[PDB]
């Protein structure tokens, strides 16, 4: 055996990377319920004539 | 715990007083501590061996 | 596979890539062009060199709309070569399987 | 490495390697000095500009 | 507890959002920032 | 061995000498154009001339953008070169083994 | 006077050196930076 | 030793009481203890740092 | 006038009964006198530099 | 909420009598009262200048 197994756990060990990431975000839902208008600056002031 | 005694009455190493003779059981495997004399304490079985747990 | 070796997979060939990135389709241009100013001309490519080509291609598509002079050379420069006779031809001394594919 | 060769294949006597180990950090070094950004352009003879 | 119902079909989509810049990447590499000579390795 | 008579390791090709610096991979250029007046420029080729050719290659790079006319020209004299017709001849009264070399 | 007898002939040699990183070089000389800012254009 | 105190300049979140004020520079940068914590200390270091180790 | 005082509350090198320490912002850039201890004194900004002239 | 705080001791122009000196004292990007006193008072800073949320 080895006279120093605390010296030889980093030795004996291993990494596999199988969790990193595992997971994602929810799906896209904004498309369903909302829609996109695009502006170029810090105000929006919608305008219509009912 | 300890996951090996490494014992069966085997005669290991117990260099003590200029002296090394076999007093009890004193065998162990770990990472604990006294790796350095563990060195001694374990080097020389000299019997026939078979680990038992205590689970210490 | 490629010419630059990459593995081919033909699985992936039934659907666009960005049939799944149906937020792309739905963009509309920024326009910064308008009140374009050297500063900002200066940041947007010191930004596009960094990455941001958004910006750049947007400014881009309205440098070549609101320009007559440079959009009338550029579309006569790319009517060039539209007007150009092609033709494929098989490799250096070619094999009859070789032209045959061709 | 492996020890001496005893003296007894009667009742012989196991033993083990020990395994050794060393380590390091590898800290960074650096060294730097300020200057001016006129001066460089304002240095016609080669100096200060070398650096 | 937490409902909703919309029309999908009208010309207005209730509730639009407004991607009025794109997903910029901030970055901060090397000798672009002072994080990085006169502070630590940092980099954000 | 090279033309020089350098020593010839075919171990080093297997890998671009540049692979191992991924540090330069990363780097930005300074864009030392913006703001330069003459004793800026000054400095600049006289740092170049003492081994500081990283300053003098970006400056040399922006002059090339921003300027239209000096682009037209240098465009136009490496396109005279790229369009010219090529070929490798043997040496000075060759041999079948050289010709074939060739 | 701190010398070092070493034989340098075994696999290995004493005080052997670790090279991480090269010698790449830092630079201050762009407004971009906060030193500029906050100092008469000092460069690093 | 401290490697770094990422104090100065500095200021960090610090969980007490039920309210996470900003202040007093406990920024540090080490695997000694309290590990998991540290993410909830370094959980705000909003304004700049600049490191100094007290050799610790 | 003083041509600058690079202070932000930090000195570049204050070093006293043989300990060198950090603080009380004591730099100068002029060769009013103790050039050569200003070397000393000076040349090891560890943190940001101030600069705001105190017109003396 | 008011945006708008400067906690770095930095140095901004606020005149007393007759003098602008050092000092720290509105320090906020929203006004709504004194704009023509906060102007000669609100002079953007000297030096570094970080924000933070009083929210009062």
């Amino acid at each position: 055996a080895i006279i120093t197994p605390a010296l030889i756990s980093a030795l004996k060990t291993s990494f596999q990377k199988h969790f990193q990431d595992a997971l994602a975000t929810a799906p896209s839902t904004y498309l369903q319920v909302a829609t996109v208008i695009p502006s170029t600056t810090a105000s929006n002031t919608y305008g219509w004539l009912g | 715990e300890v996951e090996g005694v490494f014992v069966r009455a085997t005669v290991e190493r117990r260099c003590r007083a200029g002296f090394c003779f076999d007093k009890e059981g004193q065998g162990f495997a770990d990472g604990v501590l006294s790796d350095e004399q563990l060195e001694a304490l374990e080097s020389d079985p000299l019997l026939k061996v078979e680990r038992c747990t205590f689970s210490g | 596979v490629d010419v630059y070796g990459n593995p081919i997979r033909t699985q992936q060939l039934r659907e666009p890539q960005t049939s799944r990135l149906a937020g792309l389709a739905k963009e509309f241009a920024q326009h910064p062009a308008k009140g374009l100013t050297p500063a900002k001309l200066a940041r947007i490519l010191v930004e596009a060199e960094q990455g941001n080509l958004q910006a750049q291609a947007e400014l881009f598509m309205d440098m070549e709309e609101r320009d007559a002079h440079l959009f009338a050379e550029m579309s006569k420069r790319k009517r060039a070569i539209l007007g150009l006779d092609w033709a494929v031809e098989p490799p250096r001394n070619a094999s009859a399987a070789e032209k045959a594919d061709a | 490495q492996f020890p001496k060769l005893r003296e007894w294949i009667g009742q012989r006597v196991i033993k083990d390697m020990a395994a050794q180990g060393y380590q390091i950090t590898n800290k960074l070094f650096e060294s730097t000095v300020g200057v001016k950004r006129t001066d460089i352009e304002d240095d016609n003879l080669g100096v200060y500009g070398p650096l | 507890f937490a409902p909703a119902a919309d029309p999908g079909a009208a010309w207005y989509l209730l509730d639009t959002s407004r991607s009025l810049k794109p997903l910029i990447y901030q970055e901060r590499m090397k000798p672009s920032f002072t994080s990085m000579t006169k502070e630590d390795d940092e980099q954000v």
